[PDB]
């Protein structure tokens, strides 16, 4: 049995080995207690203000929507500690890995984002930190992996399956197995078992809750729509939560199109993917047609987790939110658009949410629409690879 | 289901345990696994446990994870698995055959359309690895509509509701788990399980396997002096495979001469 | 005639070409006015809140302090737009460019961190940028150089002199010196010919304004000291400024001792250099015995003008200001600790100021004392340099 | 400052403007430029503007920044410049030297002592390009303390307090900038100084030398008919001895040729 509904419709369960089912117990346990513990919220609060730096900017882009009838502004996650919003809900799973008196942490990470925060996380607090990660993404973020071991994490490389992201979740689950007396698996996106769709979107949903008191506060009505891209979920569900009961406001999750959604080559689970089970939920994923997982691919890596959090598949299926896709042709005009027009260099996973924006603005420019974009994080982290593109396409 | 029940009732008359050991379907390719099953037969085994390669084998420690590796690199594909395991059973009428599922492989192309499958081709017995009892209603219903038996692991930690739900959903033997952490002969459980195994009876559980960590005959007559039906074998009997691959007859050899010391240590 | 004094004490002046003196009078007249007009403080202000990410949070760092009685604060300009503290000032002054009806923008820089904001700043604000940068330090930035590119400015790479930062630095003059009706030159640091080194403390001071408010919120009290590095001054000077006439409170500004002061392989000429007159200014400077100006050698590139604002020159020879050296092995040693300790990886250029604050605790650790460290950037930026000298050592 | 009040007087009485070449001192080494100088002043310099190598000469453009460059590779130091302006007075008696400097190299080893060095040696002006009028005062008095005059640059848009300042405070001439900007015969003034000319003269400041951009004969006799005193020659004369590098000979009979045709043209 458990104390919330593990399920959003159809979507998420826990479908660990017996041997996990302890442990999402506890976990649950142990979070709805500390929803309720007003000692738990302050400490969370102190560190996402103090140490993180929130709240974040909300930015009109006026350079960009000249002479159309769209008001945009970005909610600047990009601002946060350690660059993207990951930061918010890894201070929130620390917490609760010190609430269960655990003092290790567990993390999986594909393009080292998640194991970033999850070793900042862990330095701040005095936690023992060890991440997995695919041996082909070791391979190819040297910064990121330094970054981890300079914050005393120790980055454990996996070489089974795809040697990437989908087999460091594995690996990650492999150990809380056997090590969870004592370990706290933080989980990086609203995905997995049950709780932690749940625990990610609560420890997210300050973006969405401080986006509409700012936007209230500057515009004095709620948002048309809010856009964020979706790799796992988590900044989309986190901006998104505090607006489904405003019914006015259109919530739009932007999957990768990758090369185009025709050529196979995307990372669109929600709406080109099939339904299956994989990493504790029941969910759309990049699978084969006999049931083999998938790489989710796009320009930005940050957007290769394989499937996608079952809130969102919910979401989407009863109506209250749209998915889209933006390919990476589109993803990286809106980079180098912001980089030039606004100053704000973008991440290119948040370069999808702009993107998309930039098309609601320009197919329809005499549309008067007031959108928000999560500015999930910052790209400096994407130049090489943008000048890369650039250079080998002769710009 | 009936495969093992009359299995067990054979070895309840012969004083004797069950030795069921695990290997990877198609590994190291399709031809050689059929030769390494039908050894595993002849050695003595008394049931087998039947993986099909699947991509993310989350229950599985780096022996295993290398034996799915290794089936992929032969093109090993479900299809093929149950084309094998037909010809299994085509050879073999009574030994009972359990396969050892991820959830994603039973669900793909439908959770009754795969159990009807395993009727077809003359399975006994499924256990979904990363299908825990909270989620179980729709497998255990489908292995049900279709003679197959649902196997539910009973972890070494069972409480009274988590013993009683495994001891009335269950058929054909209970999985007993020997520790916490991942499939691997290189850690040995060391909890004592009977407690469980008695409680199990009592609630009139499908026979207990101890499975995990089994590498040596001493574990196996452990498993029976402690009141379990028998123990099951993975990672030692895959590691046999994975260090013989450069001679196929020597890995025979050496599978024929493993299986058999573990079943001796079955009766006595 | 000028409307505010050009010179701290013996310091400053406005050492250039005749030709350019109107130049000067008009930008201290449009400043003067500036300050007084309360549209352009709300515009600055707007800019500095919904852009730039103000205020800024103010970290207590336990883990490094722990066991002693020091209580260690850090000012977080690293969670600025753009990772430094440059971001103020650049916004400042394109928005006094503005007031002159200038819309282009020229800029000095050396391992480029000033370049970038000064891109940024002109981007959002629609001026049209160009950056003049040695080749040498061109050839070294090559991030720093793409992300100007990406922002639309111009970078202008100077051969001339020893093609570092003091011949960008003639070379942005040259320009200014012909192109001034239309061009506003954005100076990096609180240096040059008045009335820059004015015009960029009261840009920067708003990190000693926020760091006061809150430290009187925390702690009740004033703290006894705020350190920060210095490299020009700008940052130092913003922080020192509203604390100048609360004499309790300790002044201390750290340059880089580099190899070693004894070496002469160092960027401190405050407290080892010898004044002279150089860039718009009287100061004490990097030069030779017979007057040529030299280089300043540091670990942290961005520690590399070969001066100090006169400002800082004038705090230090009335003793209210105290200025000190830090090594780049004690510099890299507090890089090392608060990435492990804090989670937060420090610029080089702030690792000296962390660095002096952690041997005040370090030689007295049962005095009690309150610091705050301006940790003027983050240091992403460094990690290379970082992992190549670990390596080389054998780390 | 009288060897300016003689040479005027001199060439007023021969209806003559003075033309004034600029060049590094030590540029392209300490020989070849004693070389150079002795030979502008045989084709027909009546005065002479001599640079001190400077590591920032941020009032001279590309040309005259190489010329730097180059005086520098061949290790020129302020005291070998010195050392050359003593052998260049000892061997021309009445030609008027004047030197630009930048601040720091007059600051130095102090103000008072760098123009004492000066007396001393027989120049007789000094240009300090980074020091405006509202700097000037303790230069411009340890210039007149040591028989120097203190050359003050009055731009092509002075306002008359600006007029009056350089007409009370200079000495031997006024230097009337052609143009905003550097140093430099790629950029030609194009703003009449007629007006500029005629206030200085009302205001009896020291005669005015035209210089930036002067590269033609045209030019010179242009200075000469707005009324100015003659021109200055840096770039276009430094052009020559970079084009003429790997052929002194060569160098010397085109900066001859030159410096005559520039002459030529302050007669008439
Ligand atoms: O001998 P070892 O240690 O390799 O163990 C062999 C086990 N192979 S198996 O098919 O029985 C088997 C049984 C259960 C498993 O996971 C679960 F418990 F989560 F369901 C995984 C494999
Ligand atoms: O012919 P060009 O264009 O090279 O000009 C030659 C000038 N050489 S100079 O010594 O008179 C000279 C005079 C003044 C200078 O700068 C100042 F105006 F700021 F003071 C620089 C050089
Ligand atoms: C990790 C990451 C994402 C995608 O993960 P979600 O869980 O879908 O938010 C998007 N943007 C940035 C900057 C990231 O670091
Ligand atoms: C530019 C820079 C400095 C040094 O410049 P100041 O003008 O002395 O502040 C210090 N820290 C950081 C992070 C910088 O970018
Ligand atoms: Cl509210
Ligand atoms: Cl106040
Ligand atoms: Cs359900
Ligand atoms: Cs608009
Ligand atoms: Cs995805
Ligand atoms: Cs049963
Ligand atoms: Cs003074
Ligand atoms: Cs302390
Ligand atoms: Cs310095
Ligand atoms: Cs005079």
């Amino acid at each position: 049995t458990t104390l919330l509904n593990p399920y959003f419709g159809e979507f998420g369960g826990m479908y660990v080995p017996q041997i996990l089912m302890p442990a999402l117990n506890q976990l649950e346990e142990a979070f709805v207690s500390a929803q309720k513990d007003p000692e738990f919220q302050a400490q969370f609060a102190d560190l996402l203000k103090n140490y993180a730096g929130r709240p974040t900017a909300l930015t009109k882009c006026q350079n960009i929507t000249a002479g159309t009838r769209t008001t945009l502004y970005l909610k600047r996650e990009d601002l946060l500690h350690g660059g993207a919003h990951k930061t918010n809900q890894v201070l929130g799973q620390a917490l609760l890995a010190k609430r269960m008196g655990k003092s290790e942490i567990i993390a999986e990470t594909g393009a080292g984002a998640h194991g970033v925060a999850s070793a900042l996380a862990s330095a701040l607090l005095g936690l023992k930190c060890r991440i997995y990660m695919g041996a082909k993404d070791v391979e190819r973020q040297s910064p990121n992996v330094f970054r981890m071991r300079l914050m005393g994490a120790e980055v454990i490389p996996v070489h089974s399956g795809s040697a990437t992201l989908k087999d460091a979740c594995n690996e990650a689950l492999r150990d809380w197995s056997g090590s969870y007396e004592t370990a706290h698996y933080m989980l990086g996106t609203a995905a997995g078992p049950h709780p932690y769709p749940t625990i990610v979107r609560e420890f997210q949903r300050m973006i969405g809750e401080e986006t509409k008191a700012q936007i209230l506060d500057k515009e004095g009505r709620l948002p048309d729509a809010v856009i964020a891209c979706v790799g796992g979920g988590s900044n989309a569900i986190g901006m998104f939560a505090d607006f489904i009961n405003d019914t006015s406001v259109g919530l739009i999750g932007v999957e990768p199109g990758g090369h185009g959604i025709e050529t196979g080559e995307h990372g669109a689970p929600l709406k080109h993917g099939r339904v299956g089970i994989y990493f504790g939920m029941k969910a759309p994923m990049m699978q084969t047609a006999d049931g083999q997982i998938e790489e989710s691919y796009s320009i930005s890596a940050g957007l290769d987790f394989p499937s996608v959090g079952p809130q969102h598949a919910y979401l989407n299926s009863i109506g209250r939110a749209d998915y889209v896709s933006i390919t990476d042709d589109e993803a990286l005009e809106a980079f180098k658009t912001l980089c030039r027009h606004e100053g704000i260099i973008p991440a290119l996973e948040s370069s999808h949410a702009l993107a998309h924006a930039l098309k609601m603005m320009r197919e329809q420019p005499e549309k008067e629409q007031l959108l928000v974009v999560n500015l999930s994080g910052r790209g400096d982290k994407d130049i090489f690879t943008v000048h890369d593109i650039l250079k080998a396409r002769g710009e | 289901m009936e495969r093992y029940e009359n299995l067990f009732a054979q070895l309840n008359d012969r004083r004797e345990g069950a030795f069921v050991p695990f290997v990877t379907l198609g590994d190291p390719g399709i031809e050689q696994s059929l030769k390494i099953i039908d050894t595993l037969i002849d050695a003595g085994a008394d049931a087998l446990e039947l993986g099909v390669p699947f991509s993310d084998p989350l229950a599985d420690g780096p022996t295993i994870q290398n034996a799915n590796l290794r089936a992929f690199a032969a093109g090993v594909t479900p299809a093929q698995c149950f084309e094998m395991l037909a010809l299994i059973r085509e050879k073999h009428p009574t030994i009972p055959i359990g396969l050892l599922m991820y959830a994603n492989l039973v669900f793909n192309n439908g959770i009754d359309a795969f159990y009807a499958r395993c009727e077809q081709v003359g399975v006994d017995s499924v256990l979904v690895a990363d299908v825990p009892v909270e989620e179980s209603a729709p497998f255990r219903q489908a292995a049900l509509r279709h003679n197959i038996a649902p196997i539910f692991i009973c972890p070494p930690n069972a409480d009274d509701d988590l013993l009683r739900q495994v001891a009335s959903y269950g058929r054909g033997y209970t999985y007993l788990l020997s520790r916490s952490g991942v499939t691997g002969a290189e850690n040995r459980g060391a909890l004592p399980l009977h407690h469980l195994i008695e409680k199990l009876k009592e609630y009139h559980a499908a026979p207990a396997l101890q499975g995990f960590g089994i590498s040596s005959p001493e574990q196996v007559s452990a498993a029976v002096r402690a009141g379990a039906a028998g123990a099951i074998s993975g990672s030692a009997i895959v590691k046999i495979i994975e260090k013989n691959l450069a001679s196929p007859k020597q890995m025979l050899a050496e599978l024929r001469s493993f299986v058999s010391a573990m079943k001796a240590a079955s009766r006595a």
